[PDB]
RNA sequence: GUCUGAGAGGAUGAUCAGCCACACCGGGACUGAGACACGGCCCGGACUCCUACGGGAGGCAGCAGUGGGGAAUAUUGGACAAUG
RNA sequence: AAACUGAAGAGUUUGAUCAUGGCUCAGAUUGAACGCU
RNA sequence: GGUUGGCUUAGAAGCAGCCAUCCUUUAAAGAAAGCGUAAUAGCUCACUAGUCGAGUCGGCCUGCGCGGAAGAUGUAACGG
């Protein structure tokens, strides 16, 4: 159970969530054994305080049986542990959560949450005056090439990329002259082409695009584009268009995507000014917590890294300030669960004074 | 008469010594600016460790300039420089200290801080 | 008595802290000793003069909108959210009784009812506080439109005694008004 | 002279006393036995303030004290009774 | 008569040793600051 | 009226969707043809009775018409 469709449902007791901050890199991560033995004591401790000894002690050596082959010079950012009684599951993550211990019947999956609410799936159009090809790309990988083994392109009325610009003018025949100045023309009708092609296979899947390429050559498929208003990105100083391989563009175009990513949080505030003048929005933790829990709220804004602890009772639909170690982490299931949307705003964009919100469903 | 690209001394202590006008502000086509009148102005030339450093972009009001400024009398005012006072993003002056004469056509709502804290105006 | 919100507080070289607001009661005037009661605890103090408009005023009188230096007291002791008061006239408190009226969805307020628990934003005079309020006992909803008597604890103390009026927001949206009927300890 | 050192040396030049230099910055002098004058003058300058916008005023490195800087250094006291 | 009175070493390189040699410490002092009192 | 049909779903109450279309007071009233609600609520409809009083309703085919119908020197797409 190494997922977040796995980890949300199996619901232990006691179930333990350790989170350990790693490094990637030498020396930094010379300090990540010590971060693990360190959560652990806590953990331990914890375990004996609040439980028996003998379900500390196998949760523990659980534990430990998994992190003694636990090799530190491929940590990712963040080791997040999901012990129980009987099983034990650690992922490594390259989202940043602060190191803390949760001991609750459900795993602390938040984080999870936020990897993957902060998910963009993409396509790349790479611009040539020779050439263009397409990539689709999930975060940060390359998730296809679109090369002539594909199935998108088996039923095309367009030209198949990768899209070479076989023009008259390229080849030298067919009725041109260079002293006519044809040549910009000739580039926005073959960028036009490449848009035909990147709309019959967009009808197919709908995600947003980014265009990649020179300055020129983006300037001419923006004036050129049918749907002008799926792009999201435009880079103009990735390097190897035509040679470099999709991974590559990938890198290349994170910079972009991460900037999409904050114009995303920065346009959900406005939906919270609406839900804020139309008399739907919840910024109290008591009132947050009934309503998810009741099943009231269709979209939560944390403020990424918002944390409490306090006392949670099923019952009276009460929440008193501090127990429940992530409070906001059950308001978060509980909005996850009765079909609602999660929404981590930046710090910089959300205040610190009002962390939390809940656009309710009535 | 103040166009774009024509340089201006600094009647004001915001840092900048010389600026440069890059557009005359108020209409499509608008060629001149004279007394009163708003402009781009380029920082050309400032003070070290000043407010202002060379090359931003702001706004300034024209304070004297050598074609003049006509008075209702038919009489005309002319100054042996171009000056201007430079003005934050809302038009408004930054300054605390005015250099040499103004004249009354400043006088006003917005720049009444310049015509207040001007040595003599006319 | 004497009693005058902290609205602005900056500082004059050779002269002293200045702290500006409206004199709500009483007058201040050069030799005055008052006491700034508030967020923090009380500092006594003493009046060297009053302004306005960078002049100096014969005295400050409930109503204008006077300026007051305060002898000693540098500017990061004084913020905005304290009153300036007599000594002993006023005391900082925490925890109190009110008369909290729930607004209506017809006036603004909210559809959803203040349960025990709640913790909005109280505003005293000139400042914000977060404030759990605690039912009565024997109750555990109060719907918008009513008015009951409920206890607060400020995260904070708030100077204030019986009689003051505040008002409850969640956001910049008013949700309640309420008036002080006892202040306990 | 002070600290250190057995000494020779080394480090240092608060408080007390002698000498020198300076008095917001640059410059000039007047009066006088004595000054190029800390709480005098003239000119210029920066800064601060008053103005009726024409013009004016000012200098705590005196003693208290303020703001500021700082790790950090005090009273907005009394008397000329004593020595000057 | 007197002003003529004053001088300590230790630890640490080596398997051990002697030497060399740096580092460190025990003293005195202050217009001292800070912490506890 | 059983009844918020069962399921599903945060909620699914005639009216998101999936599976039946049953019964009762009936002159008649769909486990509902629409609007509406987060869901209920609410407004209609189908249907029935009453009023009035004579023809009326909806498909099919066929002829001729209407819209769909924006361009560059000047009407400028009957030669007038």
């Amino acid at each position: 159970k190494a997922t977040l469709k796995s980890l949300r449902e199996t619901k232990a007791n006691p179930a333990v969530s350790i989170f350990v901050k790693t490094h990637r890199e030498h020396p930094a991560n010379d300090q990540d054994p010590i971060a693990l033995k360190n959560q652990l004591k806590i953990v331990e401790e914890r375990l004996t305080n609040e439980f028996d000894k003998r379900t500390a002690t196998t949760i523990l050596d659980k534990i430990h049986a998994e992190t003694k082959e636990y090799n530190h010079k491929y940590n990712l950012d963040t080791l997040a542990i999901f012990a129980s009684v009987d099983d034990v599951q650690l992922i490594r993550m390259p989202l940043d959560t602060p190191e803390r211990v949760v001991i609750s019947n459900r795993f602390a999956t938040r984080d999870l949450v936020r990897d993957m609410a902060s998910a963009v799936h993409y396509y790349t159009v790479v611009l040539t005056r020779d050439k263009a090809r397409l990539i689709e790309a999930a975060n940060d990988r390359v998730v296809a090439e679109f090369d002539t083994d594909n199935a998108k392109q088996n039923n095309m009325e367009g030209i198949p990329f990768p899209i070479d610009n076989n023009g008259l003018y390229t080849t030298g025949d067919g009725g041109s002259d260079r002293s006519a100045n044809n040549e910009n023309s000739y580039l926005k009708e073959f960028f036009n082409q490449v848009d035909k092609s990147v709309q019959e296979l967009w009808g197919e899947h709908k995600m947003p695009l980014v265009i990649v390429g020179d300055v020129r050559n983006i300037s001419y498929y923006k004036e050129v584009c049918d749907r002008p208003e799926n792009i999201i990105a435009t880079v103009s100083n990735l390097t190897e268009l035509e040679d470099g391989n999709a991974q590559r563009i990938i890198d290349g175009v994170q910079d972009a995507v991460e900037g999409y990513r904050t114009s995303l949080h920065e346009a959900a505030l406005g939906e919270i000014d609406k839900a804020r003048g139309a008399n739907a929005l919840s910024t109290d933790l008591q009132d947050v917590y009934r309503a998810a829990f009741q099943g009231a709220g269709e979209t939560l804004y944390v403020r990424r890294g918002y944390i409490q602890a306090a006392k949670v009772d099923e019952d009276a639909q009460t929440l008193t300030m501090a127990v429940t170690d992530d409070a906001v982490g059950l308001i978060i299931e509980h909005v996850i669960n009765n079909g609602g949307k999660a929404v981590f705003m930046p710090q910089e964009m959300m205040s610190a004074d009002q962390p939390i919100a809940l656009v309710t469903r009535y | 008469m103040i166009q774009v690209e024509s340089m201006l001394e600094v009647a004001d202590n915001s840092g900048a010594r010389r600026v440069q006008c890059i557009k005359v502000l108020g209409g499509s086509h608008r060629r001149y600016a004279s007394v009163g009148d708003i402009i781009k102005v380029t920082v050309k030339e400032a003070i070290p460790r000043g407010r202002v450093k060379k090359g931003d972009v702001m706004n300034a009001v024209v304070v004297r300039t050598k074609k003049g400024v006509r008075r209702p009398d038919g009489s005309v005012l002319r100054f042996d420089d171009n000056a201007a006072v430079l003005l934050n993003q809302n038009k408004a002056p930054i300054a605390t200290r005015i250099f040499g004469p103004v004249t009354r056509e400043l006088r006003g709502d917005q720049f009444m801080k310049i015509v207040s804290l001007a040595p003599e105006v006319l | 008595a004497f009693l005058m919100p902290i609205e602005d507080v900056f500082s004059i070289s050779g002269r002293g802290t200045v702290v500006t607001g409206r004199v709500e009661s009483g007058i201040v005037k050069v030799g005055d000793e008052i006491e700034i009661v508030g967020i923090r605890d009380t500092q006594k103090t003493t009046c060297t003069g009053v302004e306005m408009f960078r002049k100096l005023l014969d005295e400050g009188r409930a109503g204008e909108n006077c300026g007051v230096l305060l002898r000693g007291t540098k500017r990061e002791d004084v913020q905005r959210g304290q009153v300036l008061a007599k000594p002993g006239s006023i005391t900082p408190h925490t925890k109190f009784d009110a008369e909290v009226y729930v607004l209506s969805k017809e006036e603004g307020g909210r559809h959803t009812p203040f349960l025990n628990g709640y913790r909005p934003q109280f505003y005293f005079r000139t400042t914000d506080v977060t404030g759990a309020i605690q039912l009565q006992d024997g109750t555990e909803m109060v719907m918008p439109g009513d008015n009951v008597e409920m206890g607060v604890e400020l995260i904070h103390p708030i100077a204030m005694d019986k009689g003051l009026r505040f008002a409850i927001r969640e956001g910049g949206r008013t949700v309640g008004a309420g008036v002080v009927a006892n202040v306990n300890v």
